[PDB]
């Protein structure tokens, strides 16, 4: 029941504008489903950084894991149903980072 | 150009936020930062590969972090660091101070005041910089009211609520203000503090209140104030005649335990029918009376304290008022969210804000704003008076002066012009504004508007960004930065609006700025000459919306509870969370529980992590970034931060005597004079001036000032009683404050209910519950919940009652229903109690009050208890059960029966049958049975085992009075030995339970007993006899001694003990290695001539100090004290052997014994002593020494002695050092039959040595597997119990011998060792038999009614004229006859101290003092008031015995009435 306090960066792209907030997540396990990983990421953006409320919905979440790995989950669509089996290591991740398009 | 912001400082274990943002061109480019150590960019703690691009508008964040590298204490490590960044286009870095201030410590004391003997519940909440659980190891360190550590302890952080262990208050602690501090075990400088006051509970006879005209003192009354003081008994009847004494004072605050009184504070206007009054021209009483002669010159407090002693009874009651804040002008301006640098050309926004003496906003008030300014041209300007008036919803009086750009500094004065106030008394301020100088002529101003004083979360911030002025508008981008709690958390860029000037910026206030926030905003200006940064910023108060909404709701939401009702409690949270309940008696805080704030209390403190400062924004883009609590990393401008870093702080006839205080030259002389005259008419002023020790320096200040006050009472005025009040500054408080509850922590995933019944008790419970989780820390709104029963009777039963006396059982039934009502109290007739029924006597109670009750009775059955009481009301009928203690007259206990069961004839013979018979003393108080106990335990060390493991709570092993310090030490003994025994002789396996835990409990029992004494510890580390008394060298050791003994298993404070030794030595060790005793303390009466005794008395001390310095020596092994140790032993050899007494010898023996046990000479001494012994049955079966020394009067009259057993201990100990195993077997055969059921009967000094023996020896010899098979039995009556003893049970139950028969303990065969004790108690009617060692006289006078009892010591043959050693006086008070509490304190509490300790316990007045000289008597006096109506009374008992030798008991009957 590991409780790591990770830090993720938020950046809204209003075109030649960007309002960027730095902040934290809370992983309550030693290994988590990318589903739960994904349900938690948007859950907060949805409750905190204005997502799915207005021009917000299109973006790409970029999970950091190691000195060369960079992946995303289109916020344009929750169509990621096969990879939702994928599982991730708690103390591995280095820094989460999001970028917003309205 | 590039910007890289970062704090103005760093912290360890700090998630330091570091943004990078930049005006770089299209080419995206990499960026790695990191943290490197001073001049060698070698060490790099962490880094971050944060790549920017046009997609990220060239910006990015990085959580660096300096963990704990450099740990070399002493080295000035860590001071300064290099922050480093990297990229393709360049690289840069910096030096900027850092610290070890990570997180915070919150010390939730349960309640913030305690009385003797409560247990201070307490815990600690702890957060890191990031306001998360902050798991860690921490320690606090309690600190007595004088500032000397007293304990310590650490613990484990599982969640963040560090759960420390109860701290119990001393049975008699130092009175004042305690301090609890807290620090992280590991690295981190982080400071926790908190406090708590201990006050001395007293019993209230009658409630005296005191209400002041108003609550402050505004210029209206300054030559007057109407105070009304209202006294009244508990039985709903106000006082009539009473003397009134009222002091007053100044002070600074409410956290100051000391306030410099005033003279000429009016005595006497006689409380008159539940009142009286006065009016107090403040003018007079301060000018010459302290540093305040000016109204004005007062904005501090006014402290009040009355004393109302009732005229009829002779009682006394005291009552105080903390303070009464004076005020100049009832309003107080304070600028609001208004920065003090006016950018030029812009108009300056001045928002003042009036408030009242109570700190609410107050609208509709005038506000004249005179200003002044100077040109850059160094030309002045006197402006023109603007006047607004303060808003109604706002409390704000908005202004604006438009400023001639060439302005500079702007000084201005605000002030109310209330139309009704003296000009004088109009609240005002003054300030200063200054031009953000910038050579590019370029400035910035940002604003916004909201009508509410805070900006709720979720809202949105519209801020206008007017760059006004800059010679040009070629602005690319606006760039912002929002810190919060010392941490940047927001930043970005809005593309500038080409055409027009300013433009709006809209940042969503985020929960992440919860407590406050600042932001700042710079545009990068390309002056043709140089890259110029420019900015401004603001401070941003916001709504204290917590992270986790923790709320607590009571199942029955009723605003009052039935006392004992089961009632469910609710928790709740939008997120899983850790709660922490805590149910105080709301009483504490209470009387005007200052507005301040509940959850803000924390939120205030908690955000002093705001690195920056101000209303916002600086003086140079640098300054602006500075005050931001930042410094930033940019090549273009000077990212400096001048020198250091800004200690910013909140910009964002008894008078005729008191003149002779003119003889001040020291405090104590003031005490020599004050109490000096006090109130003594039973002895002249130079009679009292005799008993004066401290110094002749004061004796003058005594008799001078007494005479003055004595001629005086012949002129102020059968009622006369001078006074001049001064509680000596002692914390007293006429109210108890129950131990709190619901102190458990909890895990609550959004909901948790936990039902429970509330404690029977009259109070209002304030159950407050803090909760903490991953959001941070957040206080729930309290939830009061008074419990209370409408109407209820109480009965004031007495302690005890003598058979055959007629008692008056009082009490009072309580009405707290609004209207009045009808009741019906009836007493149940129990067998042997007498009464007036062969009944329902219905009465009426006026609403919201009380009707006294009474019932008379008279018991013939001694001990007979139980009385059920009952009242009746329309809607109720209740039964309160009570219990009456019934006694007889003249208690003496004779216990000398005792055996050792020795089946195996291991110690001198086979012992398998001893016989304790009936012996009714011909003085028996008829019809009272002879009660007797029979203590059968395995082992010679089983009595000393059972004592400590059958009761809990440490405890003294005699009936000896708790007075001394000594006694408070005699508590730590019985356990210590028993742990040294259990442990060192590993015998933990006695227990069927879990043993390891049994250990702890003993461990505790030790430490806590250990603190029990602190109170008697003086300043210079010298200990002392009775509290505060002149440090006694004797007890300075005796503690040393038992301090170093218990060091074995309870690490004692090094530097404490250290100085503790280095006191005796460096100061009290004569130029011959002997030790002079400081105080006047006589512990023991030594025999011999006045010359002899001196030489004798010197030896004894020098014997005892050694023992001490020895016992403890090992924790402060020290050259300078090893030395003295020999200088000491030397005197000892070189001065013992022409032996003066066996006692003398024996300590001098035992003490060399704890050293070089081989000095030929020691052999001679050991010989001498060893020579002196005597003995019982041949060959020897019992060996022991006598008090004397070869004068052989041989009077060992079948009876032990405190000094006897003390001596033989001292030899038995010496032997048991030298391992003389066969010499000793008879010595202990007889200790172990001396010792009195429970503990070492005779006195103290013996029974610690005596106990040290009996352990040491059962330690040194080897134990004899027990397996007896006892059978106690009546000679004629059939058999009583009989039980196979083993190592399973051996500390078996005690048993009282009921019937009337001769007794017989009588094991079968077996093995091991059983100490049969049998302590038989009987009540006799006469002392005519007994031995008087003290001359007495006791009688009850009338000049209402008061007791004058006397004494003189009866010197035994060979004894010095000086008379007694340390001694007590013990007066029994006739059933129901309270004595003058205030009378005694008088006797002791002074430099004319006739006694030195008083204490009324369970019906007895018990006085301690040093001597009872035999030149004449020594007499106490105190007065008494029948607390009720007592029939034919059986007299009480005035007794007087010498502390150290209980052998000297002259006991005597007397009666408090001639009837
Ligand atoms: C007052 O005292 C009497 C006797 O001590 C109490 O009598 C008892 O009542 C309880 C409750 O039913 C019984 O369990 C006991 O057996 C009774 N004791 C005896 C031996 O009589 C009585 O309860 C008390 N008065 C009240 C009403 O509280
Ligand atoms: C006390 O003595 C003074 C001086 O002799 C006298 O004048 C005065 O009357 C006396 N006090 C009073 C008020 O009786």
């Amino acid at each position: 029941s590991s409780e790591t306090n990770t830090h993720l960066f938020v950046n809204k792209v209003y075109g030649g504008n960007l309002d960027a907030s730095i902040d934290s997540f809370s992983i309550n396990k030693e290994e988590v489903s990318l589903k739960e990983l994904d349900f938690k990421i948007r859950q907060h953006l949805v409750k905190n950084y204005g997502l799915y409320k207005g021009t917000t919905k299109y973006g790409k979440i970029t999970i950091n894991l190691k000195d060369g790995e960079k992946q995303e989950i289109d916020l344009g669509d929750k169509l990621q149903f096969e990879r939702m089996g994928d599982v991730l290591n708690s103390k591995d991740i280095n820094k989460i980072e999001v970028t917003l398009k309205q | 150009t590039y910007v890289i912001s970062a704090p103005k400082i760093f912290r360890v274990g700090a998630s330091e936020n570091i943004v990078i943002q930049v005006y770089g061109y299209t080419e995206a480019f990499d960026a790695t930062i990191s943290i490197k150590s001073y001049p060698d960019k070698k060490f790099s703690y962490s880094s971050g590969h944060v790549h920017l691009s046009s997609e990220n508008k060239f910006q990015n964040s990085a959580i660096l972090t300096i963990q704990p590298k450099q740990l070399p204490g002493g080295q000035n490590p860590v001071s300064y660091v290099y922050l480093e960044v990297v990229s393709k286009h360049f690289s840069k870095s910096k030096r900027m101070p850092i610290t070890y201030d990570n997180g915070f410590l919150f010390i939730h004391t349960d309640k913030p005041v305690y009385t003797p003997d409560q247990s201070v519940k307490v815990r600690v909440y702890s957060l890191n910089d990031d306001l998360k659980p902050a798991k860690r190891e921490t320690v606090l360190t309690f600190i007595d009211p004088e500032g000397s550590e007293v304990d310590m302890v650490e613990e484990i952080d599982h969640i963040g609520i560090i759960s420390f262990p109860d701290f119990k208050i001393p049975s008699n602690p130092r009175y004042g203000m305690w301090t609890i501090k807290a620090k992280y075990k590991e690295d981190f400088s982080t400071t926790g503090t908190a406090y708590f006051e201990v006050k001395e509970y007293v019993l209230p006879h009658f409630s005296v209140s005191i209400e002041p005209e108003y609550n402050f003192i505004g210029y209206k009354n300054f030559k007057n104030f109407e105070i009304t003081i209202k006294a009244r008994y508990f039985y709903n009847k106000v006082v009539t005649e009473a003397d009134v004494y009222i002091t007053f004072g100044i002070r600074e605050d409410l956290k100051d335990d000391q306030k410099e009184m005033m003279q000429t504070a009016m005595q006497n206007t006689m409380l008159i029918n539940g009142i009286a009054q006065v009016t107090f021209d403040s003018e007079t009483a301060v000018k010459e009376l302290s540093y305040y002669s000016l109204e004005d010159l007062n904005n501090k407090y006014l402290y009040i304290a009355v004393t109302v002693i009732e005229s009829t009874g002779g009682f006394s009651e005291e009552a105080e008022i903390p303070g009464i804040k004076y005020v100049l002008s009832p309003y107080k301006l304070n600028l609001v969210a208004t920065p003090l640098f006016l950018k030029p050309g812009i108009p300056y926004p001045i928002k003042v804000q009036v408030k009242d003496s109570l700190d609410q906003l107050v609208g509709g008030v005038p506000v004249t704003l005179n200003a002044q300014t100077i040109d850059v041209n160094q030309e002045t300007s006197d402006l023109d008076p603007s006047k607004s008036v303060t808003r109604v919803d706002d409390g704000v009086a908005s202004f604006v002066l438009n400023l001639p750009s060439g302005v500079t500094v702007l000084e201005f004065n605000v002030k109310t012009d209330a139309p009704d106030l003296p000009e004088e008394n109009q609240a005002r301020e003054g300030y200063r504004a200054i031009a953000y100088s910038s050579l590019s002529q370029s400035y910035l101003y940002i604003d916004w508007t909201d009508n509410h004083k805070a900006l709720l979360v979720g809202e949105h911030l519209n801020i206008i960004v007017t760059p006004k002025s800059p010679y040009i508008d070629k602005i690319t981008h606006y760039n912002y930065l929002i810190l919060s709690k010392g941490k940047i958390i927001h930043f970005g860029t809005r593309e500038k609006f080409s055409d027009a000037s300013y433009q709006s910026i809209n940042i969503p206030v985020t929960q992440n700025m919860v407590p406050s926030s600042r932001l700042l905003v710079y545009y990068i200006v390309t002056g043709e000459q140089t890259a110029e940064l420019v900015s401004d910023s603001v401070w941003l108060n916001i709504e204290e919306k917590c992270g986790n909404q923790l709320q607590v709701h009571l199942s029955p939401d009723a605003d009052a509870y039935s006392p004992g009702q089961t009632v469910s409690l609710n928790m709740a949270t939008g997120m899983d969370s850790w709660v922490a309940l805590a149910a105080v008696d709301s009483a504490v805080y209470g009387v005007q529980r200052g507005a301040k704030k509940p959850l803000e209390r924390v939120f205030q403190f908690l955000e002093k992590s705001d690195l920056g400062c101000g209303a916002g924004g600086g003086l140079n883009n640098a300054n602006v970034f500075h005050l931001a609590g930042l410094t930033f990393l940019t090549n273009a401008n000077a990212d400096d931060s001048q020198e250091n870093d800004e200690p910013c702080k909140e910009i964002l006839l008894q008078k005729k005597i008191e003149e002779i205080a003119a003889k001040y030259k020291h405090s104590v002389v003031k005490k020599c004079c004050y109490d000096g005259a006090c109130v003594n008419n039973d002895e002249t002023c130079e009679q009292r001036a005799a008993r004066i020790s401290l110094g002749p320096r004061c004796i003058k200040a005594f008799t001078e000032c007494c005479v003055v006050a004595s001629q005086l009472r012949a002129n102020i005025s059968g009622r006369l009683h001078m006074k001049t009040l001064l509680p000596v500054s002692k914390p007293e408080i006429r109210s108890y404050f129950p131990e709190s509850w619901l102190w458990e922590v909890h895990l609550v995933p959004r909901r948790k209910q936990l039902q429970f019944a509330l404690p029977d008790s009259l109070t209002t419970w304030e159950i407050q519950g803090i909760g903490i989780s991953n959001t941070g820390i957040c206080v729930a709104d309290t939830v009061k919940a008074k419990v209370f029963k409408d109407v209820f009777l109480e009965m004031n039963i007495p302690y005890s009652v003598v058979r055959g006396e007629q008692i008056q059982l009082k009490g009072t039934v309580y009405n707290y229903r609004t209207s009045g009502m009808q009741f019906c109290v009836k007493m149940s007739a129990v067998e042997g109690i007498c009464t007036s029924e062969s009944k329902c006597v219905r009465q009426k109670v006026e609403g919201s009050s009380s009707h006294l009750v009474t019932f008379t009775v008279l018991p013939l059955e001694i001990g007979l208890h139980n009385i059920n009481f009952s009242l009746e009301t329309w809607f109720g009928k209740e039964i309160l059960v009570k219990t009456l203690r019934v006694v007889p007259e003249g208690v003496k206990r004779e216990s000398y029966s005792g055996v050792t069961l020795d089946p195996r004839g291991i110690y001198g013979t086979i012992s398998r049958r001893k016989e304790f018979p009936y012996r009714i003393p011909l003085d028996l108080v008829p019809k009272t049975e002879i009660k007797r106990i029979l203590s059968v335990k395995g082992l010679l060390v089983g009595e000393i085992l059972s004592a400590v493991l059958s009761q809990e709570g440490i405890n003294i092993l005699t009936h000896l009075p708790k007075g001394s310090a000594e006694a408070e030490l005699m508590s730590v003994v019985p356990v210590f030995y028993v742990f040294h025994y259990l442990e060192t002789g590993n015998h933990w396996n006695i227990f069927h339970s879990d043993p390891l835990i049994e250990k702890q409990k003993l461990k505790k029992k030790l430490k806590e007993g250990m603190l029990s004494i602190m109170s008697y510890r003086n300043a210079d580390y010298s200990y002392s006899v009775w509290k505060g008394g002149s440090a006694s060298t004797w007890l300075t050791a005796f503690a040393l001694r038992v301090l170093g003994q218990v060091n074995k298993y309870v690490e004692q404070n090094q530097n404490s003990i250290c100085n503790s030794l280095l006191w005796l030595v460096e100061n009290y060790q004569l130029d011959n290695g002997s030790f002079k005793e400081n105080s006047q303390y006589q512990p023991i009466k030594l025999q011999g001539t006045l010359p002899v005794e001196a030489r004798e008395n010197s030896l004894y001390l020098t014997a005892f100090t050694v023992i001490g310095i020895r016992k403890a020596f090992d924790i402060c092994p020290l050259v300078k004290i090893d030395t003295a140790l020999i200088k000491a032993d030397n005197f000892l050899l070189e001065n013992t052997l022409p032996a003066q007494s066996t006692f003398t010898l024996a300590i001098s023996a035992y003490a060399l014994s704890l050293g070089d046990k081989t000095h030929p000479q020691f052999r001679s001494i050991v010989s001498a002593l060893k020579r002196e012994a005597l003995v019982k049955g041949n060959p020897p079966i019992y060996r022991f020494w006598k008090d004397n020394l070869q004068h052989k009067d041989s009077s060992v009259p079948n009876t032990g002695t405190a000094r006897m057993v003390e001596t033989t201990a001292y030899a038995l100990l010496t032997s048991l050092n030298l391992k003389d195993i066969n010499y000793v077997n008879p010595v202990i055969k007889w200790l172990s039959e001396e010792q009195r059921y429970g503990g070492g009967f005779y006195s103290t000094q013996d029974t610690i040595n005596a106990i040290e023996g009996l352990t040491e020896y059962s330690l040194l010899v080897k134990q004899l597997r027990l397996s007896m098979d006892i059978d106690v039995s009546y000679k004629h009556k059939g058999a009583l119990h009989n039980y196979k003893m083993t190592d399973k049970n051996f500390l078996g139950r005690p048993v009282e011998v009921l019937l009337n028969d001769d007794l017989i303990v009588s094991t079968g065969f077996g093995s091991g060792l059983a100490t049969v004790h049998v302590t038989t108690v009987v009540h006799k009617t006469s002392t005519s038999e007994e031995v008087c060692s003290f001359y007495l006289k006791i009688d009850t006078q009338d000049i209402y009614k008061r007791i004058v009892a006397c004494a003189s010591y009866k010197p035994s043959r060979e004894e010095s004229s000086s008379g007694s050693s340390h001694a007590v006086m013990d007066i029994s008070l006739p059933t129901g006859i309270s004595a003058n509490e205030e009378d005694l304190k008088a006797l002791v509490e002074g430099v004319d101290q006739l006694f030195t300790d008083y204490q009324i316990k369970d019906g007895h007045v018990i006085l301690q003092l040093n001597s009872i000289p035999s030149s004449d008597f020594l007499c106490v006096r105190f007065r008494i008031f029948e607390l009720f109506e007592v029939g034919f009374l059986s007299p009480a008992t005035f007794t007087v015995y010498e502390y150290h030798r209980p052998d000297k008991q002259c006991t005597m009957f007397y009666s408090t009435s001639n009837i």
